[PDB]
């Protein structure tokens, strides 16, 4: 979870709303085990 | 500074 | 590191460019909720637009830990401090800070 | 050898030279004495600056400009009790990754016409985290702390703030105003916990002690063109190794306006004012069922 | 070397001499194989008199004799999770002295027509001390335990318990008694903290298994004409280092009458079997907020 620990401060000339971009990954000591097929994405069609 | 861290006859 | 898809609320595909980001803007000073997601990599959420997620659905099980990296794309002049907490396994959501 | 080593300088490293026709030390006269700690020095100047290249305490780390604008409090980093100080007999928990990490309390809001605020230590901590409960549960308590206040602003806002840790930050009151009434604080005013107090008097500190001389005390600036955080690494201060969290503040966390926030009006007006505090080397003894209070 | 060491019984002291014709070790044959610590082992027999002394833990001391009538469970002194064992990369906490301690939890009535009790670890434990404090904020948890249940009678009483430590005593229900409803037990029945759960059949210890067949698990008598308490050095037993503490019991502490308890009239009517508990190399690791459940 992300909390405003202070605000977002900004003058006047800029933007009240800005963005974060979340960048996910893995450190060194990161592992997969037993592959298996995927199910994050699932087609219900055939291939043309 | 602290010292308190076949069975047979 | 890979975009992680914490703001996936837009569904329609003119405002899917909108998943790779989330809004950070100026509160009442309360400690405000900016966002929230599970830290499960492999879990159907956020973490399915990560290549860790992706790989991840390839494979049963899972160990070892996890870098989010929390890039700001605000302006220079924009100033302010975020607490990024990860709540281990049991706490429920946090109400508060 | 003829006479009680019993003065109050026994155990010092200043050597006394004095006159003394009585058989203990105490009686003899005072005698002669045969960067700087109270100068709010850095951890450049206190020679830690292996201990604060990223501050990480705990599971919680922030992120800020180390070393030259960061301060150790009266050049002391916190420590465990050493045997010599330490009375208790029983052996203190030391939970160190629960207890001693950086705990968010507030979010004050800063306003052109703002006061200031003060907290009490470790009463900010009394009622929330696993220091929390070790301080509710054990009835001796010593630790240090490292004070993080945050105030972000604009390149276009103004002001500074006096960010000081006052010891033994005792309260008084206006005495009626007439100064004849003889009033005590309340107990929210004294302890005001994680949400702190807004001072009445900030000029006096609420406590007939003027604001300007309170930069002896381990202190920092918030000038907003130049720095948005101040980091006070604060030892543990009492003339006792350990004392009840309860009933005790060590110190009292004084963040007021020296120079008042300024803006023009497009900046944002909400200024929050966040205080972070990491126990350092906490040191809980005496264990009994819990207490609030 | 041209194989993967992938077989279950890698890492183990004992040579497997086995065929493979494939990569992996574990598709090979089952092959050959190239006091007692079932037997509930006493602490003469452990060769852990040193530790048993005087058994002193944390700042509570119970009087009981010592070495001989004192079981370790299963041969195993609770200990530290080591670095191979251990996967969590957060270090963890070890108070070591206010949850590594003797409590007390409850002062259960032995009946004539008692049936028997269980208690379930560290549920009972879960709501109560610095333990139950820690085992709440952390969601890993990992300890042994020094189970020391009483229960004392005159030399005119009689009667014994089977004092036993049954690891993952899965509670079963009586399926609506004809076997037909796919029953399960209630929280309340599962985990019933520390005052316990009284047996409705202890016969199949209401899991279907045999009380009789209990005593290969750390089990220890109170046959009243010999001993009066009953004391188990309970190791952590896990397939993991660490487990949570409020939703997985690593064992159950069953405490049932074997041999009635009888009297003649005149007699104190009234003999309690108090249950004394102290967790032994607590490890407490991912911390975050307080969780009852």
């Amino acid at each position: 979870s992300i909390w405003y620990q202070t605000n977002y401060v900004v003058p006047i000339g800029a933007p009240n709303t800005a963005y974060i971009i979340a960048l996910a990954a893995a450190q060194k000591n990161f592992t997969m085990k037993l592959c298996k097929d995927t199910s994050h994405i699932l087609q219900t069609a055939s291939i043309q | 500074r602290v010292a308190d861290m076949n069975t047979q006859v | 590191e890979t975009i992680l898809e914490v703001n996936n609320v837009p569904t329609n595909a003119t405002s899917l460019m909108e998943r790779l980001r989330f809004p950070v803007s100026a509160q009442a000073g309360k400690g405000e909720l900016c966002a929230v997601f599970r830290a499960d990599p492999g879990r159907d959420g956020p973490w399915q637009s990560t290549m860790l997620g992706q790989l991840c659905g390839y494979y049963t099980q899972w160990s070892g830990s996890l870098e989010v990296t929390f890039m700001f794309t605000g302006s220079f002049m924009a100033t302010g401090k975020m607490l990024i907490a990860y709540t281990p396994p049991g706490g429920p959501l946090p109400k508060d800070r | 050898s003829h006479e009680n080593s019993n003065s109050a300088t026994e155990g010092s490293t200043i050597n006394y030279t004095t006159i003394n026709y009585y058989k203990d030390s105490y009686a003899a006269t005072a005698g002669k004495q045969s960067a700087a700690p109270l100068k709010s020095p850095s951890a450049e100047a206190c020679g830690y600056s292996d201990r604060v290249a990223q501050l990480t305490i705990g599971n919680s780390t922030i992120t800020t400009q180390a070393a030259a604008n960061i301060i150790v409090g009266y050049g002391e980093w916190p420590s465990y009790c050493s045997d010599d100080d330490a009375t208790a007999v029983d052996k203190p928990t030391r939970p160190d990754v629960s207890v001693n990490r950086f705990y968010t309390l507030d979010t004050k809001l800063w306003e052109k016409s703002s006061k200031g605020w003060y907290w009490k230590f470790p009463d900010v901590l009394t009622e929330t985290g696993v220091f929390g409960q070790n301080a509710q549960f054990h009835y001796l308590y010593r630790s240090g702390f490292c004070i993080h206040v945050q105030c972000n602003a604009s390149k276009f806002h103004q002001g500074a703030l006096l960010v000081a840790i006052l010891p033994e930050y005792v309260i008084g009151t206006v005495a009626g105003g007439t100064g004849t009434e003889d009033s005590h604080p309340p107990y929210i005013q004294t302890q005001p916990g994680a949400d702190g107090f807004e001072l009445q008097h900030p000029y006096v500190l609420d406590a007939g002690i003027p604001i300007s001389q309170l930069t002896v005390c381990p202190h920092q600036w918030i000038n907003l063109r130049t720095n948005n955080c101040a980091t006070i690494i604060v030892p543990y201060m009492n003339t006792l190794p350990f004392d009840s969290a309860l009933n005790h503040c060590n110190f009292g966390l004084l963040v007021v306006p020296i120079s008042p926030l300024d803006f023009d009006q497009g900046a944002t007006p909400v200024i929050p004012i966040t205080i972070t505090l990491a126990p350092m080397c906490s040191e809980f003894a005496g264990l009994r069922q819990a207490v609030t209070q």
